[PDB]
């Protein structure tokens, strides 16, 4: 029995930005979704697509396992068919989205006394995401009608910014990792099938 | 690409580093205000500087987007709330002078003794143990002796001070478009952009004048009774006909009467009920008493309070090590936290103090929704409004009868009425007239309808006309009497303490009308009301994006100050002194003079 490669996303110890979310390919495997319950106390288990209510018995050719880390209230813009700045700038999801986002609250971990400022976003940007797209640039964002230069002066702003995750913030502000599993239905023969 | 789309980048780039800058602060305030120690206030010096920097710099900058071609409300309300830079329109000396001038005139209130003809080795300074000879003391010749003490010592040197602070503070406000710096006081009120909710400046004057003739009757009522009461303690200094004495109230000022209760009460016999010795036979706690008072808020349909809440505050004192500043107060150090720091004590003045300051923990936990500049009250006198009802409600002997704290077989009687309805007299009614001219004397101070060479003419004269309070020594013009109150030694606005009377018993009124009651004002509650509680709940979401002229009319449904609840609210006592002051006269003369 080859299991499943989880444990290594789910589990992990250095997580990723959501403007630079992370991508895992899982294929040739078992699917193992089982265990998850021992896992965080997590409120978020939201699938489209397929049904959650013991509806884990088909064949998949390819999965495909995005992760990130976002703050309490964005949660509810990881969704097929939503707007907002996550949405638009790091992560957009299409409509016919097959697939299911979980997200788990990390204030244990990923929270500073003195700010965590390791974890960063997408502010501004010229146009929206595609989806399941991902940009890296680092550009000055020229606002007005005058060049930049590369200087960021007036109307010409850095297009990323940071979290700085502290212990004391509300629940709204307190850090969230989630986890994005899709499922792709090829016409290949399906090796992801699971007990 | 246009002014709007540039309008928008840049408040949505201020709105991302504010919010950061100003929880570092605040969290060094909260530290420093309960830890204090000789590091924590050089702590919190350079968080509240790059503030402060980080403002100035941004608020220069949000004025090249010229406010013409900007069509929606929200970019515009807070492109004028980011450009009132306030002080830095001033040059360069003149606002160290003003800097240097406002902290003399502070620290001058803050020291001074004062020295009495008889032996001279007691020096009282505003220690509580000297207004304790204005409050409790009877005996004359000592009142009289610290009244003119005190005015005599502190009272002279802030006189050459004010004289520049008036003509400085003239020209900051003269380079912010406006014409004096009692127009600058006036500005708060100003709601500019609406459908007939527009509210110009000026008519914050005739809103008062109106609203001030219309509680002159029982105001009047209200003096006669306590002149008459007077009299059998003070025989031979208080005149039938004539006003007051400055002194012989109860306050260093007469700001408050409420120190006459002991004098002034209508039955004596009376056990005037306190729950206090209520739980101590059955066992209380300052976390009982706070979560007595959150279960008042969740019977209305507000929301409960943040796991945050009950781990970061200080409900009690510290046991040791630890010093704090001994006031309650409710901070909100953003990002979702709320705290209150407060010394409880197991009292009922303590009770209603939970509920007056959890009052302002549902205001700011509700208008969070804003982009950081509209997150404020509608106007200075709406934030402070809505902590009184809550005590209003939770004082009454209903709210007390179903909680356990008062037994089912008392249930009113017309005397407790009467004494309780008194004491509230002389705490709301009784500072009214005494804002109302102090305002009035500052405003045309800083206008200049008062020479310099009239300030003691016309201060006194207003005082025994409007107040009915008369001097007991005469005073040249070599004295400053209204400089001797703390809020006019430092800038303070005097007008909030007025107006949020009025809101104190629109909002009641109006919220006691939403749970079907059919008795007196002052004996109806919210609790248990989830209509009554759910108006309130949509007033309080706006902060002030919205003209407060339309945001009190979704919790009353007026545009405007009309004060007749005030009245409502007293109608058992105003009925019952007009059958005490039958045999008497009603009003007072500005000619009689003790000496
Ligand atoms: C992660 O650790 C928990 C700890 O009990 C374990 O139950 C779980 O199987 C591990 N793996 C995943 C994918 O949750
Ligand atoms: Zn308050």
């Amino acid at each position: 029995t080859n299991l499943c490669p989880f444990d290594e996303v789910f589990n992990a110890t250095r997580f990723a930005s959501v403007y630079a979310w992370n991508r895992k390919r899982i294929s040739n495997c078992v699917a193992d979704y089982s265990v998850l319950y021992n896992l965080a106390p997590f409120f978020t288990f939201k699938c489209y697509g397929v049904s959650p209510t013991k509806l884990n018995d088909l064949c998949f050719t390819n999965v495909y396992a995005d992760s990130f880390v976002i703050r309490g209230d964005e949660v509810r813009q990881i969704a097929p068919g939503q707007t907002g700045n996550i949405a638009d700038y790091n992560y957009k999801l299409p409509d016919d989205f097959t697939g299911c986002v979980i997200a788990w609250n990390s204030n244990k971990l990923d929270s500073k006394v003195s700010g965590n400022y390791n974890y960063l976003y997408r502010l501004f940007r010229k146009s929206n995401l595609k989806p399941f797209e991902r940009d890296i640039s680092t550009e000055i964002y020229q606002a007005g009608n005058k060049p930049c230069n590369g200087v960021a002066g007036f109307n010409c702003y850095f297009p990323l910014r940071s979290y700085s995750f502290r212990p004391t913030y509300g629940v709204g502000h307190q850090p969230y990792r989630v986890v994005v599993l899709s499922f792709e239905l090829l016409h290949a023969p399906a090796t992801v099938c699971g007990p | 690409s246009l002014t709007e789309e540039n309008a928008k980048t840049f408040l949505n780039n201020f709105n991302q580093e504010a919010e950061d800058l100003s929880y570092q602060s605040s969290l060094a305030s909260w530290n420093y205000n309960t830890n204090i120690t000789e590091e924590n206030a050089q702590k919190m010096s350079e968080a509240a500087a790059k503030w402060s920097a980080f403002y100035e710099e941004q608020s220069k900058t949000a004025q090249s987007f010229s406010l013409q071609e900007i069509q929606t409300p929200i970019i515009k309300r807070q492109l004028q709330a980011l450009q009132q830079s306030g002080s830095s329109a001033l040059s360069a000396d003149k606002n160290k002078q003003l800097n240097t001038i406002l902290n003399t005139m502070s620290t001058i209130y803050s020291t001074g003794k004062v020295c009495n003809p008889k032996n001279p080795q007691e020096c009282l300074l505003l220690e509580p143990g000297l207004d304790e000879i204005m409050a409790t003391s009877t005996d004359y010749n000592s009142r009289l002796w610290a009244w003119e003490g005190w005015r005599a010592e502190v009272g002279k040197q802030l006189r050459p001070l004010y004289e520049e602070y008036v003509v400085l503070k003239n020209e900051m406000a003269r380079a912010n478009n406006y014409n004096d710096y009692g127009d600058y006081w006036r500005g708060d009120y100003e709601a500019e952009g609406a459908d007939g909710y527009n509210y110009n400046r000026n008519q914050l004057i005739e809103d008062v004048e109106r609203t001030f003739a219309e509680i002159k009757p029982l105001y009047e009522h209200l003096h006669a009774y306590v002149r008459r009461k007077l009299m059998d303690t003070y025989p031979s200094y208080i005149s039938p006909t004539g006003c007051l004495p400055a002194h012989l109230l109860g306050d260093m000022w007469g700001r408050f009467w409420t120190n006459l209760y002991p004098l002034t009460v209508p039955f004596a016999q009376k056990p005037n009920i306190d729950v206090t010795d209520a739980m101590m036979n059955q066992g209380w706690d300052a976390e009982r008493i706070f979560q007595e008072a959150e279960k008042f808020f969740v019977s209305v349909g507000l929301p409960h309070m943040t796991q945050g809440f009950w781990a970061n505050s200080m409900l009690t004192e510290p046991a040791d090590g630890r010093k704090v500043v001994c006031h309650p107060t409710a901070w909100d150090l953003g990002h979702g936290d709320f705290r209150i720091k407060m010394c409880t004590k197991v009292t009922m003045d303590n009770f209603l103090t939970a509920h007056h300051e959890m009052g302002h923990i549902q205001y700011d936990m509700a208008y969070a929704r804003q982009p950081f500049l509209l997150r404020n009250g509608a106007n200075e006198g709406f934030h402070e409004a809505v902590g009184e009802i809550m005590s209003l409600s939770a004082a009454t002997p209903k709210h007390l009868k179903s909680i356990g704290l008062l037994p089912s077989d008392f249930q009113e009687d017309s005397e407790t009425e009467i004494n309780f309805l008194l004491k509230q007299a002389l705490t709301i009614v009784g500072t009214l007239p005494f804002t109302y001219m102090l305002e009035k004397w500052r405003w045309m101070v800083f206008r200049g309808e008062i020479p310099k060479e009239q300030w003691m003419k016309k201060w006194w004269e207003m005082k025994r006309e409007i107040v009915g309070v008369v001097e007991p020594l005469p005073h040249d013009e070599t004295y400053c009497d209204p400089a001797s109150l703390f809020h006019v030694s430092n800038d303070y606005s005097f007008i909030r303490y007025y107006t949020r009377t009025i809101y104190q018993f629109q909002f009641q009124e109006a919220l006691c009308q939403a749970a079907k009651y059919n008795g007196s004002l002052h004996k109806c509650d919210i609790s248990n009301s989830t209509e009554a509680g759910q108006k309130l709940l949509k007033m309080l979401s706006l902060g002030n994006s919205e003209p407060w002229t339309k945001a009190l009319e979704n919790v009353v449904g007026a545009r405007n100050m009309d004060v007749k609840p005030l009245l409502n609210y007293f109608q058992p006592l105003f009925d019952w002194l007009k059958e005490q002051n039958r045999n008497s006269f009603v009003g007072w003369n500005t000619e009689w003079s003790p000496y």
